[PDB]
């Protein structure tokens, strides 16, 4: 595999977003890292797939909505950022106030 | 497209030109197998390899570098042979030289 | 014997005339010579030709060397062959023909009891490259560029603070005396950069005697004329480098009154394009001057369908902009042009550009500088063709050009050409081991210092090296006092004449930087071009000689979704 | 100009009159004074204020600092006010104005070429907080400290062996000087405490000589008349101090016999209440005399619904205890009080309890100090109101009492606060910038000895600092040579005039302790309150002149769920 | 007073006469002896006997322990029995009765102030491991073998270089060098091997000089009767000891020539088995010889289903061998006999090979040293019963044999011994305390010179050591410094004597190696046996006295499945 | 747990694998670590599962096939080996061309 530092780096991303996508499916409101996770890993799939930065810096604010996170959390979280390999090689993507 | 591929030009490369070989007849009497290097001194190969040693004397497998021949219990076969180069000195093996020549 | 060209690749590396491409990019090299005598090549292994009396002799370790590296594909700037590498006292011993002078013909880099083997048949090998342009936000970086193959490492910083996410400065000789200790425990050589903007000499002096080996100006701290002369003054004096980050404000005057104010003085501009900082629109015009040596930052190379999205963000967490503010925001469409961002990379193809370095995490991505030069070079292969330069059916011209951009014209431009930078006798042994199919991705060895430092390393109870998982590791030539023999720490001279590291009891091999005023765009490797280039103000096309540069975004790239795991 | 307050909180952080909530808490803090003048603020970045000529000056490093944290919310036990902060040569220089004076007015903290520059506007900065109850069961316990915002680690121990898993006792010149010695390698300030437990003085005078800079004096090795007596007596020749755990079962008397034979001498009580270890069921009692220096160990603060449930179990584990043996069990409810549980917080907020502190692994949670603290305030805000010396509509009193207990309580108590504590000019720079929302949780920063030692790091090869994942990960102050620059070991007097640093090659900072025999309950800032307490042998009541002293337990907590992943 | 059997041991251990079953084998060991005097046993914690005046005495440090493992069941060559263990200056003062002859009866081991406690009750103690068959392909090598059990580690390397890969040698005075430097920074005692292939003594002198405790014969580099004779005369004028890999392909002679070029000398030869390599295919005869040291690598122990089909692909990874080259492979059939791997396991079980070790990373599993010489003891056990030494219903006697494999006879072997090797009074105090369930497979606690190096450890911000999860972390013994302390790079003399130590200046204990000429099969512990073994040329059969020697595979094994996760 | 550094190791490779599993679900062709990374997993669970080296050996060629991968990637992987605790003890397992 030859795996790079930043590769494993993003594996910790990713379990920690199957952490939160669980307790979601439970029906539980989220909290602040869980919902960072889940976004974040939804964005890397999104890149993987070959889907554009700009469709993904909206399609991320449409991932969860203010009822389904804790109180206080959308505050807490006044954009969301993370790099994958595009098609095109790292980009990043942005997602200003995703939590709505 | 695969990554990394080579593209090789077509034909062969002549190994070892410009130096003397020889040709001997070889016969493993032992009863195990024996394999010899590309580049061992041919003169001091395990005794139980029955050849005329005074000829393979300064002399080493004409084969690829870092293959080898493999001589199986009985086995009957000749070989090819090419001079040593450099300063012709044979030092290790059976320790038999141990100097020029 | 005989043996057909295909069986001879695959035993000991491809010869004279066979090509080979690079990873799954459209780059194809062709061996232009081979150091070999046929049919006596070393290899080591069961019953092959590094043994006793055979492919190794009997002298004494003065009279050999510690390591060697067997038949090797050479990519560097002087050439592409194949040959075997000796490697004795953590230096480049000698390029040619290894073996056992006693039987074998040729020898030129004896193998003796004191010497190791690293067995390089169909592997490419080239020298460790060199990033000048360091943001030191965290120690972390130093492991993820050593993976990337990238030995040396110049920059400024004292870790996550505002003044550092922003620019290259260790700021004083406090700081600096703190990062010149810490350096030691990295795995890479090291120089450091100190805040050049200021008007009043004796201020900058104090952090040149400190052990910087570099002045950096930048905006964010006022990159006025008088702080400019200043700075270049003071490099003058003490033979160090001065890197800049010009005005992107106009503030204190355009692009030509900067200029002015370096008085063909040598400097290293950075980001020369100018995304990454600078006289907008038209500091990309400075590639013209002889004394100016320019840098490309990474994240606009090459041009890509999402490069203009991604940077409109970007560059506000960098530099501690607002987007509530209008003259925080309003000026991004001035530093962000697809005009510039495309002609660039055709700059670079021309020589006109020099350089290539990353801006570590401030508008730039530290593990990605070799990677992007490649793909700039696959990128240009395929929209102009040949090179004028290119002779036979290859792009090895083209390859040449690039690798020096990251490897021999950094070390030129800091100084350090001397030490590293290339694979020439004499220098330090920082190599770096590739497998062709993961060139510029992925190496299978990297060595600092004649130790291999960093490495993919298997299941560590596993039977052999192989088994997965498979991820880097760092290896002996990282750990503790072995580290400080393979790296160096590179100091001005003034540094190193006051007893500094005595003084902060450095650990680490020191190495002292010379030849950073004489160094002109004339002495970049493949890369000297000054082009009568024009930047339109209101347009902002670029052009050259009256006519049009430019490129088309790339749709997808190689080295890219074929190697990542994310 | 003019600029409207919601604008300015924004660009600069709050001033004069505004209020913050800390985290998700209901304790609200009130900016009392802001040292700067109106429209000369400093602020870093592209074309912002520091830059040459402007707010950075022409001085040379002597004269200006070399860190400035601009526009902070220092909370601390002196005061809540914004300013910016200078740093110098590794310590505090000043609270106050910083700028250039060539152009700015009321410049107290001169801005220069050698100055380091980190952003705290819309952040809140205080002291690094200080734990004097570590087991020194494993190495990994630092670094969870140091990220929850602990600077300063004093305790014992030798490793997970039982002595240490059960008391905080390095046994020994020995493994004192063993422990010494693998201090270098932590970045925290690190004091150690030998075994007290011995009826013979001279076994105790080696360990002080030793390095030790206290004395455990513990149950499980004896926490006898005698044993207390001789511990005292030494550390009242050599100005160390003595930690207690008394005799939990009244095998050689009962709280009043110990106190006695403490005779009115300087004394620190580990977990007051009792839970933790001491004199069932009264040993809280001790808050009420003169030369205690009460704290509370962690897990029992604060009062909660889950409580008394988990510490049935916990204490087993750590002492050694076999549930299978009545003995071992039958007393678990004897020093397992809901009674005296529930009025430690009140004690908390009187101010008769003095510290918070740990426990670490041995009935306490390392990375939890501070967070547990700020639980207990709100937890008191909201059954009891403001308190008798608050002012104003905020809760500005309480959160000074709070800070005090894991700062400069600690500090003085051990005799080490004339080095660390607080954020007073002469101190080490040991600081930690915290964002408003994360408050008592996640820090920005932590800075040790003038050097980020870890911060949340996003990305490594990213173009920016940001990118997730981000988690806490090492900066230069904890790498090599930079650490032993930035971090202090603490000996004792006689250690330091013996030689001890030189002869075990100690490179770190060395610090030495003193004033460790004089401080009584009178001198614990904000917290000095010597109730005439009581505890009914029977029910476990608490009492306080008579009246009753409880609260009732907690559902849920704030700065818990809300924040963390597991 | 009294009490019940079970409940004493259920406090204290199991006592004389108890037995207790190995992991889950089918092993079962019996307490020989208790050196306790009943009612007196020390045991620590709240109310127990280790405390003041009680089972803890007034000495000063000079006349106490500094460490004392309570109540310990030892395995060990010379015994099994229970007993305190006190450890002094980093090594073992006294297997006895530990207490404080103030109040106390036998006391041989006194417990002071000064001294930590480890609670051994119910506990198995044995001396750290030691594999002298290490392939330094990879630094992370020492934590996966201390994790383990393994304290100490001879081999050679450079790190993953082919050389490396295949042979254990570290080439020359520069990477011998190099890696005695890196060496300072593992925490397991190493001694280096470097490269004996030549026919040229000066070559081979300057590597002893350089600091190498042994070298290595291997066929890559040449395993010739030259090479071999020149290698042998060095060993005898220096006293270092030769490992060897033999002459597999008989180019130079058969397994005859090779026994006559060494003459009668001693050498340790490396997986006589012969799949690690050797003449092919009767290099097993080499066990009749006086002057031969034999071990065995592990992928071949113990015999199961499996190894056959895995061992015909992991020989070929290895050695750089060419499975398209019919030379390459043909032999692999000559290599790989199932013969000689049933017959191996017997072989250990009768004493005719006196050594278990790994060949890390070549064919070879780091971690697993220990666990395979138990699972061949319970294979053998299961298939042939009772040994003719045995006595009594146990297998006590089994359990000396083969833990003597990897301890003393390893240590006697490489001229070690008088360091380590066993627990004997003045030698260096590393053991591993394991739980009986988890015995040779997971330990409790590894100690390197007196301190804890590495242990299981749970959340670090837990109230306890015990939650989950809980895994392997390295401790304050394998920190900086106190590493330095608690481990020894070994010398050979020459080197010790030219001040090699302080010219690299090594920071960790010397210890020089001696006696490893005068070492033979006769002083190898309970593994002496020179069978009159023969092999059948054609069949591969092995015989001794006529006899065939064989045994069947195991189709499950203990201490797999059930331990591991993966 | 006790988990060895070894253990912990492989809990790399088997989120790795977790990582390839949903990717190729999604209907994805599989680049080069997420290639080796599903295959190695198959493996480590077939040993759990008490098959034989030589069974896996066989087993281990028919997991993905090249039209399941990106071009180059079935060249880039001239075999796979990963070892793991088979009923008789740690046991390596060597897939040569496993993608055809
Ligand atoms: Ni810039
Ligand atoms: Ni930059
Ligand atoms: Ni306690
Ligand atoms: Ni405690
Ligand atoms: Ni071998
Ligand atoms: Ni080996």
């Amino acid at each position: 595999m030859e795996l790079t530092p930043r590769e494993k780096d993003k594996l910790l991303l990713f379990t920690a977003a199957l952490v939160a996508e669980r307790r979601l499916a439970r029906g539980l409101k989220l909290n602040y890292p869980e919902s960072v996770a889940l976004i974040s890993a939804f964005i890397m799939e999104g890149a993987r797939d070959g889907k554009s930065v700009a469709s993904l810096m909206e399609e991320g604010r449409h991932v969860l909505t203010r009822e389904q996170v804790m109180e206080g959390v959308p505050e807490m979280i006044p954009d969301i950022q993370v790099e994958a390999t595009f098609p095109d090689g790292s980009k990043l993507v942005t997602v200003h106030n995703p939590i709505i | 497209m695969i990554p990394g591929e080579y593209h090789v030009k077509p034909g062969q490369i002549a190994l070892n030109t410009g130096r003397a070989t020889c040709r001997v007849v070889v016969e493993n009497h032992g009863d195990r197998p024996i394999q010899v290097g590309s580049h061992y001194h041919f003169a001091e190969v395990n005794p139980a390899l029955k050849f005329d040693r005074q000829q393979a004397a300064g002399y080493r497998l004409n084969i690829p570098a870092g293959t080898a021949v493999r001589f199986e219990p009985g086995q009957k076969r000749e070989v090819e042979l090419v001079a040593f180069a450099g300063h012709r000195a044979v030092f290790g093996f059976r320790g038999e030289v141990m100097g020029p020549l | 014997s005989n043996i057909s060209r295909q069986a001879y690749a695959d035993m000991f590396g491809p010869t004279v005339g066979d090509k080979v491409r690079l990873a799954d990019t459209e780059l194809w090299i062709e061996v232009e010579d081979d150091l070999t005598t046929y049919g006596e090549e070393v290899k080591f292994g069961g019953g092959k030709v590094i043994r006793d009396g055979m492919g190794q002799g009997q002298m004494l370790a003065a009279d050999c060397v510690d390591l060697v590296l067997t038949n090797a594909l050479i990519v560097d700037h002087w050439g592409i062959v194949k040959a075997d590498i000796g490697v004795k006292d953590g230096r480049i011993f000698a390029i040619g023909k290894a073996g056992n002078p006693d039987i074998q013909p040729n020898v030129t880099i004896p193998i003796g009891a004191a010497t190791e083997v690293i067995a390089a048949e169909g592997k490419i090998v080239t020298a460790g490259g060199i990033d000048t342009h360091i943001h030191w936000i965290c120690p972390q970086q130093a492991e993820e560029a050593l993976v990337s193959g990238v030995t040396t490492m110049v920059g400024g910083g004292t870790g996550p603070a505002a003044g550092t996410h922003a620019t290259t400065c260790t700021p004083g000789p406090w700081y600096i005396s703190r990062m010149l200790q810490a350096a030691d425990s990295l795995p890479v050589n090291i120089g450091l950069l100190g805040k050049g903007n200021v008007s009043q000499p004796d201020a900058l002096r104090e952090q040149v005697a400190a052990g910087v080996i570099g002045l950096k100006i930048h905006e964010d701290w006022g990159a006025t004329p008088a702080a400019i002369d200043c700075a270049l003054t003071v490099a003058d004096e003490m033979d160090i480098q001065v890197a800049l980050h010009s005005d992107t404000l106009n503030e204190s005057g355009f692009v030509e009154d900067t200029l002015a104010a370096i008085g063909g003085r040598t400097i290293h501009t950075f980001h020369t394009e100018g995304a990454g900082g600078g006289h907008a629109p038209d500091i990309i015009t400075a590639c013209a001057h002889p004394n100016i040596l320019p840098s490309s930052t990474n994240p606009t190379l090459p041009y890509t369908l999402n490069t203009i999205d991604e940077h409109l963000d970007m560059l506000m967490v960098c530099h501690h902009l607002d987007p509530d503010i209008a003259e925080d925001v309003a000026f991004a469409e001035s530093r962000i042009r697809r005009e510039t961002i495309a002609a660039e990379d055709v700059l670079h193809d021309l020589g006109a550009f020099s350089l290539t370095s990353s801006d570590s995490q401030a508008m730039g991505r530290v593990g990605e500088v070799i990677l992007r030069t490649w793909q700039v070079a696959h990128r240009m292969k395929v929209q102009r063709g040949a090179l004028a330069e290119e002779t036979g059916d290859n792009d090895n011209f083209r390859v040449k050009r690039y690798i020096a951009k990251y490897t021999i014209n950094p070390a030129l431009t800091h100084g350090i050409a001397h030490e590293v930078g290339s694979i020439e006798v004499g220098k330090l042994a920082d190599l770096v081991v590739w497998s062709p199919a993961f060139f510029g991705v992925k190496p299978a060895t990297v060595i600092k210092g004649g130790m291999i430092a960093i490495a993919p390393m298997g299941d560590i109870n596993a039977s052999i090296p192989t088994p997965q998982p498979v991820h880097y590791r760092p290896m002996f030539g990282a750990l503790g006092s072995a580290r400080h023999h393979c790296r160096l720490t590179f100091l001005s001279q003034a540094a190193a004449a006051n007893g500094v590291a005595e003084r902060l009891n450095l650990r680490s091999a020191i190495a002292v930087v010379k030849g950073c005023r004489t160094v002109q765009k004339a002495d970049m490797v493949h890369n000297s071009l000054q082009p009568n280039i024009t930047v339109d103000a209101q347009t902002y096309e670029v052009r050259v000689d009256g006519e049009l540069i430019t490129s088309e975004p790339a749709d997808v790239l190689p080295m890219a979704q074929r190697y990542f795991l994310f």
